């Protein structure tokens, strides 16, 4: 399930960090995992972190992604944008892929 | 009756099935067609025309008529790019909003060679020379004109033909690419240089913009209709 | 829907003739292919375009309406047909504007018990009947106007595939128009505000009539709900002058906006 | 009344009957009076995009200098 | 070559010594109603001459803050002498047009104008009220409108305006002004050329229509790239256009037609 | 698919040429039959390879996965498509490296009451929609995504004969690889360890997209859980050099082992 | 319309059937084939290539590169059995897990000869005659080269020509054979043992190994597909 | 038999629709037609017939 | 015992087969002996309206006067 | 469009039309435009293992030393 707690203020200069936390439950667990962060933003139709083994930047060269990849975790993973203008918002989306159900999230 | 027997997939609906069906309005009169201008055959023909590109994405020019114009001065060249672009056109943001990037958006593959036509719109005064590239994927993306010019390039000189066209060839591994970005089918980099230097004489503005325009080749194709992400619908 | 020219062998160039300059301010493209510009290999082409053809492009079954009727006036519904009461097949329509097609509708129906432990129904019986505008419209339902002597009616038993039928193209113009930048009325001189004043880009206020849905059942009392489902999709597809994509969220019938007008993300000119 | 198309076959399989043969034509049959009730036959031809890539008046050379 | 012609329509020529060719939308010149594609049975008139001629409305001033501008057909023309008697005598009427725009300046100015052609060119308001623009709005005459850099929502609910509220980069209708190139268009580099033409066929879903409820085409003028000068922050350079209707047959005559207006 | 070769009568031999010995550090099989090394008579074979040949080898539906939602955000799930969920199909594909055919897909669903006592709904309708990658994913089982204007959707309706549609040759290259050894991307000298890496033997990200099932009808409160078993079956198939079988268990996606590296019995060396 | 009539078996899914169904995905462009070397027609083609045997699955050799290897020696003539082997080749655990083997647990039946080749890999200078054996079904396994030699056999000479093949005919009552150990299909003995004696001269390894291959012959068939007890899946 | 697949619209009841049926009183003897005055072939004759038209519709 | 008719294209499809072949014809065979059981052709005539908007004895021409 | 393939009969019936005649042939007829829709034909051909048994270069016979 989506549980992603990311309402984030977010300071200014910069710089802070953008997570997204998706807690799994349980005895159904979650692949393939791929992570997948779409803009909002004029998205036609990248500004993204997509994550298949290794972690790919979709070209956006002010980021950097911080999580257990190359292998699996899966995924909490935190990414952030420096730097160091407002290129503000907008908005950001992040959104996995699965096995079973889940090939979706939450803007 | 005829003996017949039910095979599986029987009473399903297919969405993409071609079935015939009986008319609920039989025998009406249509209406007959009158030869009306500009008919399309194919989707094909609409990524073939020259459609601007959104390159200056910027925080103070995206989303303004700002966002198309690129400038240039009149400084003492350097060998760092005006601009650079990454070969994803239907993901990367300048390429995915384009008339080709829009259409490309409602399919999974895309294949055949592009062209990138630039127009000068300085005054007549103004002269100068600028390197256009591109790198197939693979290497590092070339950050300097000593690298790029190591790659498929124009050397582009203003004149009396406002314009230059460079053709990005079909270089690929595979048979057909994503229209997605994914590294496995990476198409490289494009970017710009200036060759000498931007000259005005006196009374003459020292800064101009030139506009890039994007449109597919004749070998150019799409394959297996998929839905876009360009349009959504809350509630 | 067809074969795309091979690419021949280009060697090395020193000439007068430069087809990699050009001045779009003509308004045309330039017609380049790579051997323009580079040197090129013979290659023999065999992909095609089948699959973008304006046929395949719209070749799907899109859904524009979802009707629902609870039986337990709701025991009817009625639905003003249009195709913009849905986004997506909206929007693949609007690439042009005008179009002439037929019509291939798919009905997918689906129904249950509101409350998880009460009531009980036999199967339902669905009528989808068609009101072409000027015929009278049901009050209650089972007035007289679902005797359908004259309109066309479908009716639909529960469980079984789903219904379709095809409509002819039936258009009063000799296209259907996906924009109309005009009015119905003319207002004029002398004649109060109230007068002469109609929507902008809009025609007949009752263009293609209205599907009227109902359970033919008796209704029980019994908490039920059911769906109808629309799906359309244009079959014989000829489409004229297109038109870039709509880029901002819809905001109506019309081409107003409001809402998301920063369509594009942010990204650095020098950034790959 | 019978109509009788080749399919553009993709995959083959091992036989000669993918190469040739009934085996790669299919039969379609109209059961309906009016031409709506028909399905797509999907022959779609294509056309010159000139009329939207090239709407000038005086036609012009991609070699020769656009602006004369 | 490329860059001189001169055309002529009835009493009236154009002569032009930096043109950039010409655009023909569509390819299709305009044409009369062939009997096969006709539908009113009434005999037309077909003022010729003294309707198909080159009428000149109105000039607007190009300023580094121009966002752009934007003209109705055959609305533009309602007033334009004879063309407009026919167009208000006649219940219906069809025409076609060679539209040229100009804008001359010097080899020391820069600047781009894109001159687009849109059928069914349908403008956006300025209310939450859907397909609220009234007659008198959406019909400014020679006049026309322009486009604007941003959207304003009218929220006087006493007196809503009832407008257009066309922002440039969504080209005045929801969609990026950078695709509006899908339309018959030429650019005004000033650079290169002096002016833009356009040869317009009739355009639309009937043969005739009426040419008071209804507009075929949208003329759009938008800065591609802005006007600068020198060194003068200050500086203004006008855009003339002059349109000349084509092959115009009416059906339908009773009395005069007297919209209301403003 | 075809007949075997008649065994001819063979007598005595006192020769030179002698086909029993050979050597086969050149790397090839000694083609020997019966009547080289000992007295044959004359047989007329009947026996045909009809049954071995490639195709009638994969003729066979086999289950790849077993996709399931629960009517009561399990509303709906999603299943990104590959044939390494199930071991069965996956081991007999991997006699091959590489492979191009058709395929075709019959889907089994079946549905049951949670409580033996309580809860009660109407025939239930699935939508299985096909999101080619790049397509929006359903956020939720009834959000505009399910409109389906192009992608292909397969409406079945509980207890009809199950579904089934047939797909064509979808790959981006010539051909289907079954082993790929390599990587998306090549790590480039300068650039951070977390930059350039990606998984061994790891092709595209999303290889051929995803499949999402929901029930259309409306939820009761009733606890229902339905199941859709995806059995597909490889048509028109041409397949390219053989490799040895997997002969200890699998362990992923790639060729990995763990755990069962022990296949073989013993048995005595002079042991029938 | 048609009058029809429904007959058993409608509706039904087998699992096996041959029957057409809509396109899921019309008018796709398919990439076309390329012609990649090693293409395969038929499963008994991979049946017909010599695959190594692992003959000696004794505790300390089995599952390592040893079960290969089947280790000779100088020692003075004996008539006891080098190795012992059942004709079962979808059964028996030493060729089950050949090649040939791994293909004949996908079929219920198999009919046709095969051929048994060995490799010798002792050093040059090492000389000596074997005797392979194949004893039909019937009468007691030989256990000593006397009863061996009545049955089929190849006497080995080793020298310049490295292997030898001993072919065991298709010698059945059944027209075909199951793939399982059952008496009833049972198919005879297979046996090896020196003829007189591996011999070699001083400053010679006094051991050396042989390695087994086994291959199907032309005449050679399967028949009714079944599934393989040879992979599993828990959970 | 015959292998089939039921397409959708199957079992429906479009009320315009034009199939054949069986019928339920067969080999009926049919009373034949005789010529009688005034046959009608489409509707629009009877459009172009005058009729008189209730032009006062005072109160 | 099949009837072959053609239909009356109305839309017609970006393809050839929109404008002839079999494609734009359409097959019927009755299956029952009665023939109240057949579907309506629809190929139906029209007439002469003239034995209602006319039904004069001395039949007149509209150029020349009615009452002579 | 009709497809008339014959079926090899392994078991037969005590009649002459196991032995001939359309009672040993079958019928197919394609329904579908694309090639994927087809059924697999199952007339399928064999080869020659030797890209595989014997990929030497140079060709060697049986009674033949292998090694000379
Ligand atoms: C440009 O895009 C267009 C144009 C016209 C459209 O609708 C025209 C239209 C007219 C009549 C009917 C009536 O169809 C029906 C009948 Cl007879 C019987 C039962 C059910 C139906 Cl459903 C249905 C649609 C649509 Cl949806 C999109
Ligand atoms: C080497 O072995 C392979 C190669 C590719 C495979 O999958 C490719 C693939 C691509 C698209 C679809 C989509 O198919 C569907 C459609 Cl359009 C509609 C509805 C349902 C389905 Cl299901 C299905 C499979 C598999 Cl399973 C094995």
């Amino acid at each position: 399930v989506v549980q992603a707690p990311t309402q984030v203020p977010g300071f200014l200069g910069d710089s802070v960090t953008l997570p997204c936390y998706l807690q799994v439950p349980n005895m159904e667990v979650t692949h393939v995992s791929q992570l997948t962060w779409a803009r909002h933003g004029e998205s036609g139709s990248m500004a993204v972190f997509h994550q298949t083994q290794g972690p790919s930047y979709s070209e956006s060269k002010r980021l950097e992604f911080v999580a257990a990849r190359l292998g699996a975790e899966l995924r909490d993973a935190s990414l952030r944008m420096f730097g160091l203008r407002v290129e503000d918002e907008g908005s950001y989306t992040c959104l996995f892929v699965t096995f079973p159900q889940g090939s979706r999230s939450v803007d | 009756g005829l003996p017949v027997l039910n095979t599986p997939g029987s009473n399903q609906y297919l969405t993409a099935d071609n079935y015939q069906s009986p008319c609920a309005i039989p025998e009406f009169d249509v209406t007959p067609p009158i030869d009306i201008p500009g008919e399309v055959r194919n989707m094909m023909e609409l990524a073939e025309i020259d459609t601007m590109i959104p390159l200056n994405l910027t925080n103070q020019r995206k989303n303004t008529m700002d966002m198309y114009r690129v400038e240039l001065n009149d400084a003492a060249h350097s060998d760092t790019p005006i601009l650079c672009l990454s070969l994803s056109p239907a993901s990367d943001p300048r390429l995915a909003h384009t008339m080709l990037g829009e259409i490309l958006n409602y399919y999974t593959h895309w294949a055949g060679s592009l062209k990138f036509t630039f127009l000068f719109c300085g005054s007549m005064m103004a002269t100068g020379k600028l390197l256009v590239s591109y790198a197939p994927p693979g290497a590092e993306a070339p950050k300097s004109r000593k690298e790029a010019m190591l790659g498929t390039h124009v050397i582009w000189d203003i004149g009396l033909q406002s314009s230059c066209t460079m053709v990005v060839p079909w270089i690929s591994n595979t048979t057909y690419r994503q229209t997605i970005n994914d590294s496995f089918t990476e198409g490289g980099y494009i970017s710009m240089f200036y060759q000498t230097r931007v000259v005005v004489p006196l009374s003459t503005p020292r800064k101009m913009d030139i506009l890039g325009f994007v449109s597919a080749c004749n070998d150019f194709s799409v394959r297996l209709l998929r839905d876009t992400t360009h349009i959504s619908q809350e509630a | 829907a067809n074969n795309l020219p091979d690419t021949q062998s280009s060697g090395p160039a020193h000439s007068k003739e430069t087809p990699a300059l050009t001045a779009v301010e003509t308004g045309a493209t330039n017609p380049l292919v790579p051997s323009d510009t580079v040197q090129t290999r013979h290659v023999i082409q065999k992909r095609t375009r089948s699959e973008s053809t304006v046929e395949s492009f719209f070749a799907r079954g899109a859904c524009v309406a979802i009707i629902e009727v609870d039986n337990d006036s709701k025991l009817f519904s009625v639905w003003k047909i249009t195709y913009k009461d849905t986004v997506q097949l909206r929007r693949k329509l609007e690439f042009f504007t005008y179009s002439r097609f037929d019509m291939e509708f798919t009905f997918v129906v689906t129904s249950n018990y509101t409350d998880a432990n009460n009531g009980h129904a036999l199967n339902q019986v669905y009528q989808i009947m068609y009101i072409p505008p000027g015929a009278p419209i049901p009050g209650k339902w089972n007035d007289y106007t679902w005797q359908t002597s004259s309109n066309p009616s479908v009716f639909y038993t529960y469980g079984a595939p789903p219904a379709r039928i095809s409509v002819p193209y039936v258009g009063i113009a000799n296209a259907y128009s996906h924009f109309y930048d005009g009015f119905a009325k003319v207002p004029l001189a002398g004649q109060a505000s109230t007068e002469g004043d109609s929507l902008y880009g809009a025609a007949s206020l009752n263009d293609f009539g209205s599907l009227a849905v109902r359970v033919v059942n008796d209704h029980n009392p019994t908490k039920l709900t059911s769906k109808i489902r629309v799906y359309m999709k244009p079959k014989h597809v000829r489409v004229w002058c297109p038109r870039p994509p709509r880029a901002v969220p819809y905001y109506g019938p019309g081409v107003d906006y409001k809402d998301g007008l920063a369509p594009l993300p942010g990204k650095g000119l020098t950034t790959y | 009344g019978a109509q009788v198309s080749s399919q553009k076959v993709g995959a083959h399989e091992n036989s000669n009957r993918a190469y040739g043969g009934s085996t790669i034509n299919y039969t379609t049959i109209n059961y309906y009076r009016d031409s709506a009730s028909n399905a797509a036959s999907k022959q779609d031809f294509a056309q010159d995009p000139s009329k939207f890539t090239e709407p000038i008046k005086d036609v012009l050379i991609k070699t020769a200098p656009t602006l004369n | 070559s490329v860059r001189v012609m001169q055309l002529t329509l009835g009493n009236s020529t154009i002569t032009t010594q930096e043109a950039a060719n010409s655009v023909v939308a569509y390819g299709r010149w305009p044409e009369y109603i062939k009997d096969s594609e006709a539908n009113p049975v009434d005999q037309p008139t077909e003022p010729d001459v003294a309707a198909c001629r080159f009428y000149t409305l109105d000039t607007v001033t190009w300023r580094k803050e121009s966002r752009g501008w934007w003209w109705k057909l055959p609305d533009a023309l309602k007033d334009m002498g004879l063309f407009g008697q026919n167009m208000f005598y006649h219940y219906l009427g069809r025409a076609g047009y060679t539209v040229h725009v100009q804008c001359n300046a010097s080899k020391f100015h820069q600047g781009a104008l894109g001159v687009f052609a849109v059928p069914e060119m349908c403008l956006a308001g300025d209310s939450t009220t859907h397909m609220f623009t009234k007659y008198e709005n959406a019909n400014p005459g020679e006049k026309g409108g322009e486009f604007k850099g941003s959207f304003t929502l009218d929220t006087n609910a006493t007196n809503p305006a009832r407008n257009f509220c066309p922002v440039d980069y969504l080209f005045g209708s929801g969609v990026l002004a950078g695709n509006a190139f899908v339309y018959p268009h030429q650019i005004i580099n000033l650079r290169t050329n002096n002016c833009a033409t356009l040869v317009l066929p009739y355009v639309n879903s009937l043969s005739i229509d009426s040419m008071t409820k209804h507009n075929n085409w949208g003329i759009a003028i938008l800065p591609l790239a802005p006007l600068d000068f020198a060194t003068e922050s200050s500086t203004e350079i006008p855009i003339t256009l002059t349109i000349a209707p084509m092959c115009c047959e009416f059906n339908g005559l009773r009395n005069i037609t007297v919209p209301r207006t403003q």
